[PDB]
RNA sequence: CAGAUCUUGGUGGUAGUAGCAAAUAUUCAAACGAGAACUUUGAAGGCCGAAGUGGAGAAGGGUUCCAUGUGAACAGCAGUUGAACAUGGGUCAGUCGGUCCUGAGAGAUGGGCGAGCGCCGUUCCGAAGGGACGGGCGAUGGCCUCCGUUGCCCUCGGCCGAUCGAAAGGGAGUCGGGUUCAGAUCCCCGAAUCCGGAGUGGCGGAGAUGGGCGCCGCGAGGCGUCCAGUGCGGUAACGCGACCGAUCCCGGAGAAGCCGGCGGGAGCCCCGGGGAGAGUUCUCUUUUCUUUGUGAAGGGCAGGGCGCCCUGGAAUGGGUUCGCCCCGAGAGAGGGGCCCGUGCCUUGGAAAGCGUCGCGGUUCCGGCGGCGUCCGGUGAGCUCUCGCUGGCCCUUGAAAAUCCGGGGGAGAGGGUGUAAAUCUCGCGCCGGGCCGUACCCAUAUCCGCAGCAGGUCUCCAAGGUGAACAGCCUCUGGCAUGUUGGAACAAUGUAGGUAAGGGAAGUCGGCAAGCCGGAUCCGUAACUUCGGGAUAAGGAUUGGCUCUAAGGGCUGGGUCGGUCGUCGGCCGGCGCCUAGCAGCCGACUUAGAACUGGUGCGGACCAGGGGAAUCCGACUGUUUAAUUAAAACAAAGCAU
C-alpha cells in the first residue's frame, strides 16, 4: 500500500498545495538547489575549455557571470555560448581581413619602391 | 597467517625440528596447504589438482595428517 | 596568557656557565615579533624590548616592566598598555626619577632595570562590553568574584 | 551597502544596547577583524589572533601590536623618539 | 534493525570509548572497540605548521615495536625536523649557517688590518 | 487515686463504614490441580510504537540470580504464582577494568607557633642526591682464558620535593564460533598480539669480503704481500630488511574549546532482478512477507589528504570553492614522494554460521548428507567515523607517567677471515602474580517507613504521513491496564463534548473555553535607537484523477590494401563526433491546463485570536526548594 502511493507521488499527485505542512525550504533547500546548479554550469564549463571550444580567456568571464547567476540552467549556457563564439568568429573574419589586405599593399608599396631604386 | 607463493618456501616452512601437522584441505577446486607452526598458519594455495599428488608424498616425514578433506 | 591583556613572550636566552638553553616570560613590549634577537643588560643599545637598566638610558625614555628594587625582576608599569617615563637622573647618591602611570613621580634606585617601549594590548578598554554575559566570561577567567 | 543603510558590522545586534553605544563599537569590530598587510610579506593576511597578538599566513609570524588595531598611535610615536634618542646618547 | 551494546562494562560515550562497526562471520553487527588514530610528529623548527612525511603516524608507546626505518628519514636531522624543513629549515639552515660563519671572517679581516 | 491535653499496656462505639477510580482491554478453550475472574499452553482482540511498557551498563542494593519443593505467615481480593519460605547450585582473564600517572586539592619530616592533644605551611629560615658509565687496586666464582660479581677511591649526577588524589580524564595488547538450569572478549575449539627474560651466540641473514701488484696455470682458478671496508638506491620529496655508541643537549608524541559549511568511507533505509521457505487465490496479483556472510593481525589494491619535490616562468591575468583561497616568497600545466587506508580481493575461510529438503541414534549424538549464501542502482536521507575549510571570543579552551626521533662523538672492534653491534630483520624457547566479574539498573531488586503516579548518570534507535526523534498507526522485542472482580446507569462530583436567539447583559475582573492556527500567492500602518514593528492587519487557493512544460548523468568518432587474430593492434591512405549532434540511464521536484465531487479539500493528528492606549522595568538572565515569578536582585553604561 505504500508503494502504490509512491509510484503516484513520483508523477505529481498527492504532492499539491494541500499536502504541504513544510516551508518551502524545507521540502527542497535553497542552498541546495543553488548548489547543485553551480556543479553543473562549472563542470559543463570546464568540459568545454580542455574540448576547445572557449579558449581561456573566456571560461574566466564565464566563470564569474555563472557565479552571479547571469546563466540559470544548463540550456541557457550551451546556447549563451553559441552567441559569443559565433560573433567572435565573425568579428575575426572581418579582422584576419582587414589587416592582411592593409600590410600586403603595404609591403608591396615596400617592394614597388625598392625596384624603383634599383632602377634609377 | 600467512600467505606462501611458491613451493620451496613451503618445505623450509615445514622441515623445521618443531613444526606440528600438515592440513592439506580440498577445496572446490584449488588446494590448500597449511602446515600448523608455533607462530603462524603458513597457507600455500596451489590451483593444480594434478600437482596436489606430487606435493602429497614429497611431505617431509611420513606424516600426511590430519588432513580434512 | 589567560587573565591578561598584555600577552607574553617566550624569550629563549644561553646560559653562558653551563650548556642548555633557558627560557624567561618577559612582558612583551609593542613591536616585538617572532624571531627578534632581544638583548639584556647594561650594555645594549637603546630600542624596543630589550630591558636596560635605568640610568644608562637618556632622560625622557618610556620604559615598561620597571623593577621596584634592584634584583625583584619587574614590578611596575607592566598592565595591558602602560609605561613609566624616566625623568632626570641623579648620578651622585645613584638615584632617578620615574613617572608612573597613575601620575605619581617616584625617586626609584638606579641600576634596576626596565624594558623599553609600551606593552603590548594597549587601548583594551575603549570596547563596550555591551553584554552581561561577556562581562561574565571575562570575570570566570580570573578571580571569581564577579556579580 | 545595500542589505543595510547605517549599521553594517552592528548590525548581528538588533534593537538591543542602544545606539551610541553599537555606533562605538562599530568602529572596533571593523579593525579588529579586517586583515591588515604583514609588513615582512607585503601579503594582506595578518589577522588578530587574541587580544593584542596578530598572526601572519604566509610569513608564520606572531606580532604582539594594539588590541584592537595593529599599533596604537601612541605605540608608533614611542617608537618614534626612542630611535631620535638613540642618537643622542651616542652623539 | 539494530540492538547493539557497549561490550565493555564503560557506559558513558568518553573520548576512550569511540568504537566503529562490523560484521562477524555469524552475520551480527557487533561493536569492535578502536584504538586512536594519533598525529605524525611536528618540526622542531616550530614555525611550520605541517606534519612529517616519511615518519610513521601512530600513537606514542607503539613506537617501541616500529623498525627504524619506520620512525624517520634517512635525510640529516631525519624525523625530527620537518619535511618541509627538510626542504626549508635544513636549507635554511646552511644559507644561514655557512655564510654567518663567512661574515665572521670578513670582519675578523677588515678589524685586523687596520 | 478519677482527673494532671498524665506514663506504659489493653479494648470499644464509630464500622463490616470511608475505601481497594492516575496512564483505552480483555475474551474462548485446554492442563496439573482438592480448589481457578488471576498460574501455564493454544486461538483471537488491544496497547508500549524505537525521545519505548525494548536490548545493555554506571552509582546504589548484596544473593533478590537458577533449579526442585511448600502451602504457617507477607504479596492491602485471590492465587496451582512470587520479589515470600526450606534446601541445593552459581560469579573462571597477561590482552575487560582496578593497580601505574597527574588534575582542583590533601598531606609529613625541615622550620615556626603552641600551657596542650597538636596547629600554620608545601620550597618555605633545611648538609634533602644512596644512583651510574668508566678507571686504578684488593678478591673470589665458573672451562679463576673470559666474563658474571664484590669492597675502597677518582669521576659523574640540579636538591628544583616524601606520599595520596579519577573502575568517565592519560594509560601497549583479543577476535570469531560453540557451550550451561545460572558464567562467558573469563570456559572448549580455532586463529592473533603486548610486555619481560634470551643469561655459555637457540638458528639463519645483515656489518662480510675488495683492489692493485707479483706466481704459475691456455683458462677455470688457485698461489702470496700491502692497504680498505661500523651498508646501498633517487637530481628531490624519500626508499630498502637490519645497518655500532655513552655522559650531555634539542624537539616530538602523550596534548586540547564551541559552532557553521562541504566531501570521502561504512551500518541502516530504498528500488530492480535471481533463488530457498512462506500467508492470499470468493475474483485479481511473474504474488506480498523473512533470508540472501566472513572477525583480529598480516599482504596486495581501489579511495580520500598533502603548507612535499622536480622541469618551466605567468597580464589580452589566471586557476578555483556551496562560501572561500592562492599566485614571481613561483599560477596553470606534465611528471613523481608521503600519510590515512575503518573500504575491495586474499591468507583466517568453509571445515565454521545460516535457510531449506532428507536420513540415522526408537532413547541421552552437539551426528550424517544434497543444494545456497548470487547480479545489480540510486541519495542534500539518518547515524558513526575520517579529512578539508571558515566563524566566535577583554573566554584562547589541563597536567604527569610513559615512548620516540635528532645533534655530539667519549669509547669499542679485526688486520684479511674474522670481529664488536644490531634504535630485533626473519625466526625459535620460557613467563605474565594480586583483586572486581551473577543479577535489577526501575510505574518490582536503588532513595523516599511499601511492589509509593515523586526522584536518580549514560549507549543502541526500524516502516508510513509529515519540515521533524513533532502527533498518530505498524514490524523486531515486551505486557496484561499497574494493591481486586461481578450487576446496574440515581443525585452530587471528577475528566471530556455540543446546544436554537442574543453575544460580557455574568463577574472584582473575558477567570474558564471559544474563534485564528500549516503552506503557496498578493498586501502590510503609527512609531523607531533605522536593525526592527511583522506570521502586523487584511484577502484568495488547498481534494482527487488525467496530462503538459522545465530543472540532469555515462559513451562516441572512416571505406581501402597488405601484415598481425571489412572487427580490431600497425602502417600508409582517409574521416575531420567540424554547426554539437546521436544512444543508453537517472533522482526527486516546481509552474500551468482539462475533468469530476451534496463547495467538501493543513478534511484524524501537529498548528498564534487581533487592534488602540496608559504605568513599570531597557533587553536575554535570577530569586523567596514547600502560598509571593514581580514593578524585586543582577546586568552592560555612568560616576565617586
Ligand atoms: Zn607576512
Amino acid at each position: 500500500r505504500c508503494r502504490k502511493n509512491t509510484l503516484a507521488r513520483r508523477k505529481g499527485r498527492h504532492m499539491g498545495i494541500g499536502k504541504r505542512k513544510g516551508t518551502a525550504n524545507a521540502r527542497m533547500p535553497e542552498k541546495v538547489t543553488w548548489m547543485r546548479r553551480m556543479r553543473i554550469l562549472r563542470r559543463l564549463l570546464r568540459r568545454y575549455r580542455e574540448s576547445k571550444k572557449i579558449d581561456r580567456h573566456m571560461y574566466h568571464s564565464l566563470y564569474l557571470k555563472v557565479k552571479g547567476n547571469v546563466f540559470k540552467n544548463k540550456r541557457i549556457l550551451m546556447e549563451h555560448i553559441h552567441k559569443l563564439k559565433a560573433d567572435k568568429a565573425r568579428k575575426k573574419l572581418l579582422a584576419d581581413q582587414a589587416e592582411a589586405r592593409r600590410s600586403k599593399t603595404k609591403e608591396a608599396r615596400k617592394r614597388r619602391e625598392e625596384r624603383l631604386q634599383a632602377k634609377k | 597467517p600467512r600467505k606462501i607463493e611458491e613451493i620451496k618456501d613451503f618445505l623450509l616452512t615445514a622441515r623445521r625440528k618443531d613444526a606440528k601437522s600438515v592440513n592439506i584441505k580440498k577445496n572446490k577446486d584449488n588446494v590448500k596447504f597449511k602446515v600448523r607452526c608455533s607462530r603462524y598458519l603458513y597457507t600455500l594455495v596451489i590451483t593444480d589438482k594434478e600437482k596436489a599428488e606430487k606435493l602429497k608424498q614429497s611431505l617431509p616425514p611420513g606424516l600426511a595428517v590430519k588432513e580434512l578433506k | 596568557d589567560p587573565g591578561r591583556g598584555a600577552p607574553l613572550a617566550k624569550v629563549v636566552f644561553r646560559d653562558p656557565y653551563r650548556f642548555k638553553k633557558r627560557t624567561e616570560l618577559f612582558i612583551a613590549a609593542e613591536g616585538i615579533h617572532t624571531g627578534q634577537f632581544v638583548y639584556c643588560g647594561k650594555k645594549a643599545q637603546l630600542n624596543i624590548g630589550n630591558v636596560l637598566p635605568v640610568g644608562t638610558m637618556p632622560e625622557g625614555t618610556i620604559v615598561c616592566c620597571l623593577e621596584e628594587k634592584p634584583g625583584d625582576r619587574g614590578k611596575l608599569a607592566r598592565a595591558s598598555g602602560n609605561y613609566a617615563t624616566v625623568i632626570s637622573h641623579n648620578p651622585e647618591t645613584k638615584k632617578t626619577r620615574v613617572k608612573l602611570p597613575s601620575g605619581s613621580k617616584k625617586v626609584i634606585s638606579s641600576a634596576n632595570r626596565a624594558v623599553v617601549g609600551v606593552v603590548a594590548g594597549g587601548g583594551r578598554i575603549d570596547k563596550p562590553i555591551l553584554k552581561a554575559g561577556r562581562a561574565y566570561h571575562k570575570y570566570k577567567a580570573k578571580r571569581n568574584c564577579w556579580p | 551597502a545595500k542589505r543595510t543603510k547605517k549599521v553594517g558590522i552592528v548590525g548581528k545586534y538588533g534593537t538591543r544596547y542602544g545606539a551610541s553605544l553599537r555606533k562605538m563599537v562599530k568602529k572596533i569590530e571593523i579593525s579588529q577583524h579586517a586583515k591588515y598587510t604583514c609588513s615582512f610579506c607585503g601579503k594582506t593576511k595578518m589577522k588578530r589572533r587574541a587580544v593584542g597578538i596578530w598572526h601572519c599566513g604566509s610569513c608564520m609570524k606572531t606580532v604582539a601590536g594594539g588590541a584592537w588595531t595593529y599599533n596604537t598611535t601612541s605605540a608608533v610615536t614611542v617608537k618614534s623618539a626612542i630611535r631620535r634618542l638613540k642618537e643622542l646618547k651616542d652623539q | 534493525v539494530q540492538r547493539l551494546t557497549y561490550r565493555r562494562r564503560l557506559s558513558y560515550n568518553t573520548a576512550s570509548n569511540k568504537t566503529r562497526l562490523s560484521r562477524t562471520p555469524g552475520n551480527r553487527i557487533v561493536y569492535l572497540y578502536t584504538k586512536k588514530v594519533g598525529k605524525a610528529p611536528k618540526s622542531a623548527c616550530g614555525v611550520c605548521p605541517g606534519r612529517l612525511r616519511g615518519v610513521r603516524a601512530v600513537r606514542p608507546k607503539v613506537l617501541m615495536r616500529l623498525s627504524k626505518t619506520k620512525k624517520h628519514v634517512s635525510r640529516a636531522y631525519g624525523g625530527s625536523m620537518c619535511a618541509k624543513c627538510v626542504r626549508d629549515r635544513i636549507k635554511r639552515a646552511f644559507l644561514i649557517e655557512e655564510q654567518k660563519i663567512v661574515v665572521k671572517v670578513l670582519k675578523a679581516q677588515a678589524q685586523s688590518q687596520k
